[PDB]
């Protein structure tokens, strides 16, 4: 963050079409509209009231289109801020105040917790995340009978090594030999496809 | 001896060539299921325009 | 472009990315222009040379078509006062190719020749004659005062 | 282009009007760099492109009416041609500067992002999203997505015939129901008919005399005097720029709850294809 | 053509007329065939090519050169030209590789600095996975990290008055 | 809520907006606009047509 910059493209983009929106608004100001000049100032000084109305007439109508169509703008911009905020609120309220359980709401992976941190006109999240590596691969078998009894795993899955079979959760390698504490009997061995005898 | 002219009475308003449009225009014409004077030389009025269909 | 660029921009340093200056037009060359093959010289001449004309209670009323009007010849001569045409130009009558003509030709007194004009009222204006609310070619009036005099 | 049909002259009055016709093109640009990013942000969110193995080993399921078949046009499935169908190089422009813009994302990419968040869904479980691809049997991702709703894992690997029946049916189904219906789609048919209508009125009110004399500026300018033509010239541009101004606003009006959709569909793409 | 002023270009029209029209048009008035008044023959008018300009630019600070893209016409009548399905773009060298790609341009063809080239962009790494029905893939190691985004919630309070 | 009152604030404010919008609306019909009188009945019988 510190060396990299024009990371904060959201919060510019705003400023800038701001800034933008306020300078043609005030540099539409300076045009004849179809009168005699721009500043009212001079067509007052060189004309009299029966007929400098016409052109004062002109410059009002201008201006007032300009200053309806700079307000709609407005209003259109003012409504997608609220929309954005109203997500960022809801974002804080949720990750922020405790754990999220849908994938890919906070972060890139496993959500674990987050940070809020300031910002000059908008707010930045610092989320934790969890991902896996270093993936091995191995031979599973769906359930294991033993005496006519087909035993299923109570919470996780079935490996093999090669010769011996184990029972391990399912995002990380913790082996651990089968016993009847997490193991359940459900039947016969005889309906199940991918029986294997142990 | 009245007569039900069904749709008959459709003209070229102008003379221009359109294709495959549907063409909204406003003009005088026959109004469709009308009743016609059917007549056998009498005088007749001509108010705006007359179809005067024959055999 | 990086020119029109920096201009399109109003600043001397451009980020990255596909921007738009303007938009350009074939200029077209060899213009060509087509008319029929009507050739006759026509009757307004006739109708501005004689001069045997009635009032306003019976206006006459001519039909000009199938001519090679030409106004130019007209619009120089200095026999006529008043031209002030309204709708087409006057100095722009031959470069448009008209559909039909009309020709009213009349005498009135001298106090009622502003009268003619659309859209105002008067006393022979609103009582006689009137000119309706659009353009109707325009109207020429010359003092006579050895004829009907 | 629209408003002054190539005249000079009515160029030179416009120029009086201040800057009438950048801020309606910066808007338009907007709206048309915004709309690649609504649909950049819903497709494009698989790193990798994976495709289907040449295995079809899948428990018993029958997926071959959703995968791409090598022969045809893009790759397509059957589904996505029979929704294709029941929705109705270079010479598009008018007298009035009316232009279409090809989308960036061409519907061959497209296709290849559905088939690469398929072959990933169905080889991979939900792993896919979270960090690399993981490949474990079907039949244990839906042992496993059945244990995530409260019913055991025993229920399915003893009625695995009873259901991959079910699924069968059920996917041959929705055939019929989407050839025979042609009423389905009533949320993709009515943007593009009010897109058409509000284009035809635009296109349409430029024939309109608007209180001047013609309402062609060619004509016009062929008859009457430049030191009378210029009210005459007038009373037409000051119509012209209502009428572009009224189409621009409600454009981005209906151009935001566009917008707020690709964001719901975005979230359900994330939340309910890559998990569960 | 007998006081009916009009640009475009001129082609034997193949539509037929009845002894009785002068001239047709289309969708709303957009005269398209005309009849000659001295030779009687019909000739119908389409438009001649117009379009935008854009322009492709690395970025002043990086290079000092540019590309030129034609959106509309294309390069037939624009007097290293390349033809896409979107206008024709002249200053780009076209290579027959797929990168990961810089500005994108339209139809699926995206320029960037290598000298300015344009191709088609390609859509990530291709890998297929092994899938089988005896196996199953578990991680033994984990990472920790950290992921940032920025949120707007407000702009400035602005007020303006009439008189 | 028997007892507080403007507890049901967003449903007020939306109707109160709603009739101000409309009311707003309505007295515009009397407004000038540059004219020489505001009603039409008279302007048309007053006036020549051009
Ligand atoms: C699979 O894992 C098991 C358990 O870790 C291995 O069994 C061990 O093998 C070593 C070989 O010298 C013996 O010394 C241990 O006594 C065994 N463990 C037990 C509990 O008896 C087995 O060798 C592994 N197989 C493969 C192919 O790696
Ligand atoms: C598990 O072991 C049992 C018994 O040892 C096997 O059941 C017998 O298998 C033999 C050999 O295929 C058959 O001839 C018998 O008919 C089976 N039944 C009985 C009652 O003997 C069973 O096949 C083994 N399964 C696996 C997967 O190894
Ligand atoms: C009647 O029409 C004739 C025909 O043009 C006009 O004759 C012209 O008269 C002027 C002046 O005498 C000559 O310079 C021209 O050469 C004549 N033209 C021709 C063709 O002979 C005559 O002027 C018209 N009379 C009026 C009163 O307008
Ligand atoms: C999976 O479904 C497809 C449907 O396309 C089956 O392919 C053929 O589909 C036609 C038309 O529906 C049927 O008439 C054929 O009987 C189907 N089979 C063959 C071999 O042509 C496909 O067979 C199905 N596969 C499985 C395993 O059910
Ligand atoms: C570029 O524009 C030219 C101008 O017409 C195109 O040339 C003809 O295009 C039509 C259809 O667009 C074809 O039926 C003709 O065979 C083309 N003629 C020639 C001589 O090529 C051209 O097709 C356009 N596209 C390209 C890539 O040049
Ligand atoms: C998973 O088991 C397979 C068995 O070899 C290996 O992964 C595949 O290896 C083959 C080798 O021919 C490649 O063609 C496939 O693309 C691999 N599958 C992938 C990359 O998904 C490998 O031994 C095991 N995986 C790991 C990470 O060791
Ligand atoms: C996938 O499962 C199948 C069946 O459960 C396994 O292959 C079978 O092996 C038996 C031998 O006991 C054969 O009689 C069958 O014909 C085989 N069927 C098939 C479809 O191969 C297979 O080992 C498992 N793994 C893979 C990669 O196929
Ligand atoms: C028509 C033609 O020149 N095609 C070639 C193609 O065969 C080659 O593979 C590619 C470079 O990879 O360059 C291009
Ligand atoms: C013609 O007029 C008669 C008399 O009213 C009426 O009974 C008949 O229906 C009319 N014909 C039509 C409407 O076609
Ligand atoms: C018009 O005149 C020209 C030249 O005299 C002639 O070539 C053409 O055929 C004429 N058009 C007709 C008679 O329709
Ligand atoms: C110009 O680009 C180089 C390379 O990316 C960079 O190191 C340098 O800071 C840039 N200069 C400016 C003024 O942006």
């Amino acid at each position: 963050l510190s060396s990299t910059a024009s990371a904060l493209g959201k919060l510019q983009d705003v400023v800038n079409q701001n800034a933008q929106a306020l300078n043609t608004l005030v540099k539409q100001l300076s045009s004849n509209f179809g009168a005699i000049s721009s500043v009212l100032n001079d067509i007052l000084a060189r004309l009299d009231p029966p007929e400098a109305e016409v052109q004062i007439d002109r410059l009002i109508t201008g201006r007032l289109q300009s200053l309806q169509t700079y307000v709609t703008q407005q209003l259109i911009r003012a409504a997608e801020i609220r929309a954005s905020a109203n997500l960022a609120a809801t974002k804080m309220s949720e990750c922020v105040l405790g754990q999220s359980k849908r994938v890919d709401f906070c972060g890139k992976g496993y959500h674990l917790m987050s940070f809020p941190q300031s910002a000059p006109h908008g707010v930045v999240f610092l989320h934790v995340t969890y991902v896996p590596a270093q993936e091995k691969n191995f031979t599973t078998a769906p359930a294991i009978c033993h005496d006519g009894k087909a035993h299923f795993p109570r919470e996780g899955v079935f490996v093999s090594n090669g010769t011996h079979w184990f029972v391990t959760q399912r995002n990380f390698y913790e082996p651990q030999i089968i016993t009847t504490h997490n193991t359940f009997v459900s039947g016969n061995c005889d309906v199940v496809i991918g029986i294997v005898n142990n | 001896a009245y007569t039900n002219s069904f749709t008959r009475g459709v003209y070229y308003p102008d003379k221009v060539f359109r294709s495959s449009v549907l063409h909204s225009t406003q003009d005088l014409f026959l109004p469709f299921f009308s009743n016609v004077t059917w007549f056998h030389n009498p005088v007749l009025p001509f108010n705006d325009g007359v179809y005067f269909a024959s055999t | 472009p990086l020119s029109e660029t920096k201009c399109t921009l109003k600043s001397f340093t451009v980020e990255k990315g596909i921007y738009q200056t303007s938009n350009f037009r074939v200029q077209p060359t060899e213009s060509i222009v087509r008319f029929p093959n009507i050739t006759n010289l026509c009757p307004f001449g006739e109708v501005f040379n004689a001069t045997r004309f009635a009032s306003v209670y019976a206006w006459n009323r001519k039909r000009i078509s199938n001519c090679v009007a030409d106004y130019s010849v007209l619009y120089n001569s200095a026999s006529f006062s008043t031209f002030k045409c309204y709708g087409v130009s006057p100095t722009k009558l031959n470069d448009l190719c008209f559909t039909n003509v009309y020709a009213d030709s009349f005498v009135i007194r001298g106090d009622e020749v502003r009268q003619i004009a659309p859209g105002q009222t008067g006393k022979i204006a609103d009582y006689n004659y009137k000119l309706p609310d659009d353009f109707t070619g325009c109207v020429i009036a010359w003092n006579s005062n050895n004829l009907d005099s | 282009m629209y408003i002054c049909g190539d005249s000079t002259e009515c160029s030179n009055l416009l120029l009086q009007y201040g800057s009438f016709c950048t801020q309606l093109n910066r808007a338009l640009t907007g709206i048309a760099v915004e709309q690649d990013k609504n649909t950049q942000e819903v497709f494009a969110q698989v790193k990798q492109i994976y495709k289907t193995p040449p295995i079809k080993d899948f428990g018993g399921f029958n997926f071959s009416q959703i995968l791409p078949d090598p022969s045809k046009p893009s790759k397509r499935s059957f589904i996505e041609d029979l929704l294709f169908n029941k929705v109705t190089l270079i010479c598009a422009q008018k007298f009035n500067g009316l232009t279409v813009l090809p989308p960036l994302l061409t519907d061959e990419m497209i296709a290849q992002y559905t088939s690469a968040l398929l072959a990933g869904t169905i080889t991979s479980g939900w792993t896919f999203g979270a960090g690399a691809a993981l490949q474990i049997p079907f039949a244990m991702q839906m042992a496993y997505r059945f244990n995530g709703i409260g019913v055991t894992q025993n229920v399915l690997y003893e009625n695995q015939k009873l259901i991959a029946n079910q699924f069968n049916s059920a996917i041959g189904k929705i055939q019929d129901s989407l050839s025979s219906t042609a009423s389905a789609l009533g949320k993709l048919q009515d943007v593009v008919n009010q897109n058409a209508q509000a284009l035809n009125t635009l296109v349409k009110q430029l024939s309109s005399n608007f209180g001047a004399i013609s309402s062609v500026l060619n004509d016009i300018l062929a008859r009457l005097d430049p030191p009378e033509a210029e009210v005459q010239i007038d009373r037409l541009i000051t119509g012209r720029l209502q009428s572009l101004q009224t189409y621009v606003t409600q454009q981005l009006i209906r151009a935001a709850e566009i917008r707020a959709s690709a964001n719901l569909a975005a979230t359900k793409m994330s939340e309910c294809v890559l998990g569960q | 053509f007998n006081g009916l002023t009009g640009t475009g270009v001129l082609t034997e029209s193949n539509k037929k007329f009845l002894p009785f029209q002068q001239f047709g048009r289309d969708i709303d008035d957009t005269t398209d065939a005309v009849r000659d008044p001295q030779t009687l023959e019909i000739l119908d008018i389409t438009p001649c090519s117009f379009g935008g300009v854009s322009v492709i630019t690395p970025g002043t600070n990086t290079s000092n050169q540019v590309a030129v893209l034609y959106q509309g016409v294309n390069c037939t009548e624009v007097p290293n030209v390349f033809q896409t399905r979107a206008g024709c773009l002249i200053g780009a060298e076209h290579v027959n590789n797929s990168y990961e790609c810089d500005i994108p341009i339209g139809a699926g063809i995206c320029a960037s600095y290598q000298s300015i080239i344009a191709y088609t962009m390609s859509l990530g790494a291709e890998n297929s996975v092994a899938y089988s029905n005896n196996s199953i893939a578990i991680p033994i190691n984990f990472t920790i990290s950290v992921t940032t985004e920025i949120l707007p919630v407000s702009m400035t309070k602005t007020s303006v008055d009439c008189t």
